[PDB]
């Protein structure tokens, strides 16, 4: 709709994305609120205008949530 | 030769194949690509290949298929009949990764990793971590600024660090698996680019910090923790208990509230540093009246230091100095001085 | 031989392969293909295989596998020790560049740099910069006016 | 183009639209000003 307008096909909200971060929840980058470092649940923002915004060939939406490897060091979740 | 691999980093790689290199003084015996033989199937992060408890791995040949042992002529066997020792190094890595289909099985064909070097190299930067029991080699994504359509978040330095590794904001500094990494208790080497530029950038800002002064795209720093750390209010891992210890405002900084007049002593044995080496020394100021710090050390220079503070700003100081051959002696370092 | 690269231009070259050619006193001894050896997976524009602070990198088979050494035959060995130097020379070149799939896999795989060279001399003109530390060499289009 | 686009810092180019590919490297020229195919390659290049 009016706040769901993503250019390149990264899988992600372009609203859950320039502002505060985005976080992974049942497979679904959902918005972020302020009580959540109490969980274990990160923050972390990209660039919108690329599908691959780090170099690796893992998409973003891939590499947010846990989807694409194990052996994978968990310091490398963020994009 | 006889040689295992390592690994360092994030990510894994199947189907590794180093192609190693030769040098004897200055010429190049040969240079051989991986064949066959020493292939090797596996990497998870932070091993060798292959493993702790087995063998190395030995290659000899360097045909295509494996036959047509290696040569050397008459006059390098006479250089290396003398005693001299040959040197061995990596030019380039090759190998794959792991793709998957839609909940499929995991495909690994022609998933190169040859193609996505130089892509990632020339939009990142550089970080190496050097703790005294493994290494931490990172390269964390930047931003342009010249060019206004390439979006991205730029971070400092000081949030860099805190995602490359996963740290704990304790107390307005942060850890690392409890260590202390803080702008104040960590070493941290740079070389001439980076340093004209970050010192060069320094003065721009209100705050004299280093860890808060903003990335930029080509930058290689190296951070390492030291060996023997004298926090004031815990952790002084340390055989030799301090003499005249004072008490009073020993929490961080913003506690100079201890000005003593005399000295302090300590005598550290040979048994818990390494010897043969170059140790480097590093502190921070006060305004005292006068000082200095003796190095009583043999096998080395033995000589002391002005201390010569030129304001209370709390300035850094280093000093290096050789260590002994194991003996049954000991470093003893004085602080001799009025002031604090 | 000890042997370097470089590269001044505006693309890197996966896989990369030089072909070169000895010649001792006016004449060729041998033109070699490199093997698998000395090939050389990423170079970016100005850079070097290897990098600043290493030793070089040896050749001295001539056979597509790595065996069969050079050949010299006596006469030229014994005008060779007379302190005469021979010379190195690059013939032609070949590599690949990178195209990229379905917003996931850049491919490189037998995209020659060959087959588009033919093409972009016989149309551009060439500029070559010059000062104290590397130099620079382009291309840039022109138009024919007839 | 504007000049207005000048001051903050964009560029201005044209091209041929008599073939696709008007430098002959085979990368297009909405490849090439839309700078979406690889980073390593220099940004001066951009241009077709």
């Amino acid at each position: 709709w009016e706040d769901e307008d993503l250019d390149t096909d990264n899988d992600n909200i372009p609203d859950s994305y320039e502002r505060n971060g985005y976080t992974i929840k049942d497979l679904i980058a959902v918005k972020w609120e302020d009580s959540f470092a109490e969980q274990g649940y990160k923050k972390y923002v990209s660039n919108y205008l690329e599908s691959n915004t780090a170099g690796d060939p893992y998409t973003d939406y891939e590499k947010a949530s846990g989807s694409f490897d194990k052996a994978i060091k968990t310091e490398a979740r963020d994009p | 030769a006889n040689v295992r691999y390592y690994n360092t980093g994030t990510a894994p790689m199947y189907k590794v194949t180093p192609t190693t290199n030769l040098v004897l003084d200055g010429d190049t015996l040969s240079t051989i690509k991986a064949q066959e033989n020493q292939i090797g199937n596996n990497l998870s992060p932070g091993d060798t290949y292959p493993k702790k408890g087995l063998s190395p791995l030995a290659l000899n040949t360097m045909d295509q298929f494996s036959s047509r042992l290696i040569p050397i002529n008459y006059d390098q066997l006479k250089k290396l009949d003398a005693g001299k020792q040959i040197k061995l190094e990596t030019t380039q890595v090759s190998g794959n990764f792991g793709t998957k289909n839609s909940s499929g099985q995991i495909v690994t064909e022609g998933n190169s990793w040859s193609d996505y070097i130089s892509q990632i190299d020339s939009i990142s930067a550089s970080i190496i971590l050097d703790t005294e029991n493994e290494s931490y080699e990172r390269r964390v994504t930047a931003k342009n600024l010249q060019d206004p359509e390439d979006k991205t978040p730029e971070l400092t330095i000081g949030e860099a660090i805190e995602k490359a590794f996963g740290a704990t904001k304790k107390d307005g500094l942060l850890y690392f698996n409890d260590i202390p990494i803080d702008e104040s208790c960590v070493e941290l080497i740079f070389d001439d680019n980076t340093a004209n530029k970050i010192k060069d950038s320094l003065k721009t800002l209100s705050d004299k910090k280093i860890y808060n002064v903003k990335l930029e795209r080509g930058m290689n720093i190296l951070i390492k923790t030291p060996t023997y750390f004298t926090n004031f209010d815990d952790y002084n891992n340390y055989p030799s208990t301090w003499s005249n210890v004072n008490t009073t405002n020993q929490d961080g900084l913003q506690g100079s509230a201890n000005k003593l007049n005399g000295e302090t002593k300590i005598k550290i044995p040979m048994s818990e540093l390494k010897p043969y080496k170059r140790y480097v020394f590093s502190g921070y100021s006060k305004d005292p009246l006068t000082s200095n710090s003796i190095i009583v050390k043999i096998k080395a220079k033995e000589e002391k230091t002005d201390y010569l503070v030129p304001e209370q700003g709390y300035t850094k100081f280093s000093y290096e100095f050789e260590t002994t051959e194991k003996d049954s002696s000991n470093i003893e370092i004085t602080l001799i001085g009025s002031g604090t």
